[PDB]
């Protein structure tokens, strides 16, 4: 499996004075609570787009072509789907519920706040990660850990022919799913980062430099 | 106990561990074997030493210790205080450097791994030669000598497997073997098949002919056998002898030698060698004895050649 976190960033509009805003809160965690209702204000329009999610929901406005409008949505709010260009006229009619969301696989950091009124614009960083997944032939050579990312140019998986290997994208956390058998051996994990070691084979107990 | 079922349960049992994923454990180990081939090869630039003999420290680091001291080109060395120079030498070799050692060490270990679980090939190879003139270890260790000898050349990057690649080395050093140490004297490569040829018609014949018929090979029997009527003599004890000396041999071949290649080459080369060495160095015959002329003018040459060197006018 390879995830590609792809990342964007979309805005939205809060209660001004219910402290909703904090820098402890990471995918799957609390936004806002509590506003019996929400209507005001996303000012723009463009042409309607909705992507899914498991628990979310952009909305992209491209009046023309241009990426007019990028509002992410947490759930808990009630979406239609080609609403609100009357006058621009705060179609954003996002119910507030009591309870709000919380992206468990899309993390959110960073924060930023303009004050007014009775809303908040916030801009925030968007990062959910794509799970696509590879299979492996048998004359396939995973080059590649249990879990390390990946450079455009980082080749994953080398074959016999150079004919459409896999080679990297952009960049991925690795994991894996089909063994084809298990070893359990009984040993002592020792991991190593900087230099260079003893090779394999070797009697230790506990011997010299490791 | 009796060893015919032990090196069986001893077989059948690291390759009842490791019979090889016919993919993915087979090609996994061609590859280490073949990346500790090159890893050692670029050693032997880094170092300036033998490849053959960094192959070897590492196949005794691996064993844990042996005495197997044997090279091409060099038979000795000092074994066990060297190898760990050679070893710690290895440890001053950088990070780019000692990989190559990593690599090597995994390699040939892994064909120790290869071997050790495609010996019931060798045991279902060897099974139909049972009755051929070996007895049935000797077979599979001619056997497991082919294998080991399949091992230095098998190319993984061809994708067909190492299965049907080592049934022809395997068969190979059988074939090799038979040959030589089946009978007393050391037979001839082709009166393998020859004497094995007849006792294949022999027994299509007599399944029906019921005739003996018309148009270098036999077995020996032992000194001691009790003749007459199952008694306590044995057979060379009646043997009473032709002579000692043994003479008209090394007087007359060294006449007959000296004398022969005197008038051998007071004619043409091209005329007397067409035959000193067809009747006298390998075999025989007259459809091939020529070099490249017509079957009419090598008789023609021949014998007006041996005429000219009967006698001169």
């Amino acid at each position: 499996r390879v995830e590609y976190v792809k990342k964007e960033r979309a805005g939205l509009r809060l209660p001004l004075a219910a402290w909703v805003e904090k820098e402890a809160y990471k995918p799957g965690e609390i936004l806002a609570e509590l506003p019996e209702p929400y209507l005001f204000r996303a000012e723009e329009e463009g042409v309607v787009e909705l992507k899914e999610l498991e628990e979310g929901a952009f909305l992209v406005l491209r009046r023309e072509d241009e990426p007019v409008a990028t509002y992410f949505l947490p759930v808990g709010m009630t979406p239609l789907v080609v609403h609100g260009e009357i006058v621009e006229k705060g179609q954003p009619l996002a119910e507030a519920k009591g309870l709000l969301r919380m992206p468990r696989q899309v993390r959110a950091a960073q924060v930023e706040a303009e004050e007014e009124g009775e809303t908040v614009y916030l801009t925030l960083f968007l990062e959910w990660t794509e799970p696509k997944d590879y299979r492996v032939q048998p004359h396939m050579n995973v080059v590649v850990p249990e879990g390390a990312r990946v450079e455009a140019g980082d080749k994953i998986v080398a074959a016999i022919d150079p004919e459409e290997e896999v080679i990297a994208e952009a960049e991925g956390v690795v994991h894996l799913h089909e063994p084809a058998s298990i070893l359990v051996v009984k040993a002592r994990v020792y991991p190593f980062e900087d230099d260079v070691e003893v090779s394999t084979g070797d009697r230790v107990a506990p011997g010299d430099v490791l | 106990k009796i060893s015919t079922s032990d090196p069986v349960r001893q077989y059948l049992h690291e390759i009842g561990q490791v019979p090889l994923l016919t993919l993915e454990e087979e090609v996994e180990l061609a590859r280490k074997v073949e990346e500790g081939m090159e890893a050692i090869k670029k050693l032997s630039e880094i170092t300036g030493l033998d490849p053959d003999l960094i192959r070897e420290v590492v196949r005794a680091k691996i064993l844990g210790s042996a005495r197997v001291r044997h090279i091409p080109g060099l038979k000795e060395t000092l074994d066990p205080k060297t190898v760990e120079e050679i070893d710690q030498k290895l440890k001053s070799l950088p990070k780019e450097h000692k990989r190559y050692l990593h690599i090597a060490r995994e390699g040939e270990a892994a064909r120790q791994h290869l071997i050790e679980a495609n010996l019931r090939l060798v045991v279902s190879i060897a099974k139909k030669y049972t009755g051929r003139g070996l007895s049935f270890l000797d077979l599979i260790q001619e056997g497991n000598q082919g294998l080991i000898r399949a091992v230095e050349k098998f190319e993984y990057k061809r994708r067909f497997k190492f299965s049907t690649y080592a049934t022809w080395w395997i068969r190979q050093a059988i074939n090799r073997a038979i040959a030589d140490q089946a009978r007393t004297i050391r037979i001839p490569v082709h009166m393998v098949e020859t004497i094995n040829k007849l006792s294949r018609t022999a027994r299509q014949l007599q399944q029906e002919l019921g005739r003996e018929p018309t148009y270098i090979a036999q077995e020996p029997v032992s000194l001691e056998t009790p003749i007459g009527d199952e008694k306590d003599s044995f057979y060379g004890d009646f043997i009473p002898d032709e002579h000692l000396p043994s003479p008209v041999d090394a007087a007359t071949q060294s006449l007959l030698s000296e004398e022969l290649e005197k008038a051998l080459s007071k004619l043409s080369e091209r005329e007397a060698m067409v035959l000193k060495l067809r009747k006298g160095l390998i075999d025989g015959e007259e459809v091939g004895a020529f070099f490249g002329v017509t079957r009419e003018r090598i008789r023609q040459i021949e014998n007006k050649a041996l005429r000219k060197l009967k006698y001169h006018e």
